[PDB]
């Protein structure tokens, strides 16, 4: 019963930061890892990154380690924090499990729409 | 010898023991 | 094979 | 090897003695 | 539970009480030369907690050991690693032994079977090892009670054919040899007959779940069964995923890094780069 | 740091059709220990989220029709539509991970129709 949902601030002032909580269901966060992956209107995917069982993380330094990735594995919930959006951070946000030694990112929530405007 | 080595050593080490590492 | 298990299984002395 | 030492060999009470404690 | 190391079990039960906090023992398993040991020292002995050996299990001259059922209940995979003359189980001059009773073991994966010289020794016939061991070829299970005819084998039981007849299935008087159809593969079944996630092996408990094995298929990580160590993580003793930090620690008092293995030695045609772990091959003969 | 690079950036083609569309990667991603791929192939459906098609370059996720393929090795990699149906319209995204996980730039594909 894999499930993954994204509740997001929906609009972020320009210098402010981005909270988005994932909260999962039908797997415990201690076997899986899960990422986060962001898609500009009608752009492309990006890659974010990702929380390892073991609470190890991955970032994309494209993002000029402005990111924070952490969670809580007893209460199902992969926590996102992004330093200063600016307008260019407008985009739909998605957290994705990956089953790392078996599997790339299998379920993938239904993404939250993040727009950076006052 | 065969089987009976492993008797003919029992018969030297008893209490003592055998030995490993 | 007890001729190889012996050899494996008879740890002789330290020196 | 005992195998050496005792069946393809004849072991000295004492030979036989080493592998105890 | 915890990993334990290879273990080496002789003369006194006293060191047996090291396995009482164990799952899976990395290394084998060997218990011998226990000459004064009775029947009333086993009868309020068990470790339920053991469900894989890595390496091989050898029983030598254990006396007053009548079955291994309460002794090892839930033994279910000898990955046969590292094997005893290439036997993963040896079950040898068992004076005493009257049946195995590993009614939980489902796998042997790599190596063969070598039960010999066990008078008194029964419930052999009754055993389909073509279940637990891809080559029975190699098996060597001889001088027996069981050779003789007249082990009162008595067993429900999913009969299989062997010869050219159909033999019952079972490892004690109150214990069935567990069958999981031939599709489920190696992978094992619940009490229902539904198979157990494709990364398990021999058990489960609960279906379609690769964090539910008893024990894995292939490799360990983080609570889960796992196809590959994916990177960061290393290969470790053909069962387990550890991190660069733990093989170093290891290292440093040998292991080495090789084509994502921490092993213990490089490999021919290769020395070892001392900063870094790692294997690098030989500009001309290697060191000697 | 591993860089995706995928091309066409866009194609068009009717139904029935085969189609094959590219993934580059800067380094390689085949795995010494296991002789794998660490490659994946994502479809997006426009207006739904992505799903995971094929995973070691060439395995099919289950409930993945047979008319996709994966194919390629080390750097350069494939993907292949054998038969394309008027469903199969959606963005294919190649992604790699093998260290951390990086995402192509995707190809659009359209059906052509008068
Ligand atoms: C018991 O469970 C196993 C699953 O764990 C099951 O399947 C067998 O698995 C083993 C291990 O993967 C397979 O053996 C390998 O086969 C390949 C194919 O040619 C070989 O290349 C392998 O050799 C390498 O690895 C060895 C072991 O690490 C090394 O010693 C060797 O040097 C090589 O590096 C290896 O032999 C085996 O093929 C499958 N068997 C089947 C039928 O799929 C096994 O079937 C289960 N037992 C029963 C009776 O159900
Ligand atoms: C590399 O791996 C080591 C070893 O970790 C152990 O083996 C691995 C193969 C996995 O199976 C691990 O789950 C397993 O712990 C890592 O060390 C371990 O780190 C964790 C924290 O990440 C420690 O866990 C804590 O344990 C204490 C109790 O001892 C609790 O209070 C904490 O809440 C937490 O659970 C663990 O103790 C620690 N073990 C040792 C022996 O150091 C290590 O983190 C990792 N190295 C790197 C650089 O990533
Ligand atoms: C056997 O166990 C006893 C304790 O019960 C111990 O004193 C003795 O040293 C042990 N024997 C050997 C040879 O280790
Ligand atoms: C097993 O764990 C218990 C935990 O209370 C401990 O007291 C005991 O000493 C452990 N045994 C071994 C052999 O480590
Ligand atoms: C299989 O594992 C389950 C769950 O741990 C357990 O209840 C059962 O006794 C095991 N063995 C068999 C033969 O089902």
């Amino acid at each position: 019963q894999v499930q993954l949902k994204e509740s997001g601030p929906g609009l972020v002032a320009p210098s402010q930061s981005l909270s988005i909580t994932c909260t999962v269901s039908g797997f415990p966060l201690t076997a899986y890892g899960v990422n986060w992956v962001r898609q500009p209107p009608g752009k492309g995917l990006e890659w974010l990154g990702m929380i390892w069982g073991d609470g190890n993380t991955d970032y994309n330094s494209a993002l000029k380690s402005r990111l924070s990735i952490s969670k809580d594995n007893s209460k199902s919930q992969v926590f996102l924090k992004m330093n200063s959006l600016q307008t260019d951070d407008t985009a739909r946000y998605y957290c994705a499990r990956d089953p790392y030694g078996s599997k790339p990112m299998d379920y993938w929530g239904q993404g939250t729409s993040v727009t950076v405007s006052s | 010898c065969g089987s009976h080595l492993v008797e003919a050593l029992y018969l030297v080490c008893g209490e003592r023991g055998f030995f490993y590492t | 094979f007890e001729d190889y298990l012996h050899n494996v299984v008879f740890v002789p002395r330290p020196s | 090897g005992i195998v050496e030492q005792c069946c393809t060999s004849i072991c000295s009470l004492y030979q036989l003695e080493n592998y105890c404690n | 539970g915890e990993v334990c190391p290879g273990m080496d079990i002789r003369n006194n039960l006293t060191r047996l009480h090291e396995l009482e906090n164990c799952s899976v023992i990395e290394g084998h398993l060997q218990i011998l030369l226990m000459f004064k040991t009775r029947p009333e020292d086993f009868r309020d002995l068990s470790f339920p907690k053991l469900i894989m050996i890595t390496d091989y299990l050898l029983l030598f001259r254990v006396y007053g050991l009548e079955s291994l059922k309460d002794l090892f209940p839930n033994l279910t995979v000898i990955r046969g690693s590292r094997l005893f003359f290439n036997y993963a189980l040896v079950i040898f001059e068992m004076v005493h032994l009257k049946e195995l009773g590993l009614y939980n073991l489902m796998n042997i994966t790599r190596g063969s079977v070598r039960i010999e010289k066990n008078n008194e020794l029964c419930y052999l016939a009754t055993i389909d090892w073509s279940r637990i061991l891809d080559s029975v070829e190699d098996n060597h299970i001889v001088l027996n009670k069981d050779d003789n005819e007249e082990c009162g084998d008595i067993c429900n039981c999913p009969a299989t054919v062997i010869n050219g007849q159909f033999v019952e299935r079972c490892w004690t008087h109150s214990h069935c040899q567990k069958v999981c159809p031939t599709i489920c593969k190696s992978h094992g079944c619940t009490a229902e007959g539904l198979c157990c996630h494709s990364e398990c092996l021999g058990n489960c408990s609960q279906p379609d779940d690769p964090t539910k094995c008893v024990a894995c298929r292939n490799f360990y990580l983080d609570g889960r069964c796992v196809e590959t160590c994916p990177p960061p993580y290393y290969h470790f003793q053909d069962w387990r995923c550890v991190n660069f930090s733990f093989c170093q620690d290891l290292h440093h008092k040998q292991y080495v890094i090789h084509n994502n293995k921490c092993i213990p030695e490089c490999p021919s045609g290769y020395t070892m780069n001392s900063s870094n772990l790692l294997c690098t091959p030989c500009l001309g003969p290697c060191p000697k | 740091d591993i860089v995706m690079s995928q091309s066409p950036s866009s194609l068009v083609v009717s139904v029935g059709e085969k189609v094959t569309m590219s993934c580059k990667s800067s380094q390689s991603l085949l795995y010494s220990s296991n002789q794998k791929n660490f490659l994946a192939w994502y479809q997006q459906k426009p207006g739904q989220s992505p799903k995971l098609l094929i995973y070691w370059a060439s395995t099919r996720e289950s409930g993945v029709p047979d008319r996709f393929t994966g194919s390629g090795s080390g750097t350069d990699f494939t993907l292949t539509i054998s038969s394309v149906k008027a469903e199969d319209l959606a963005v294919y995204y190649c992604q790699q991970y093998f260290r951390y996980r990086t995402f192509g730039g995707g190809t659009k594909l359209e059906i052509k129709r008068a």
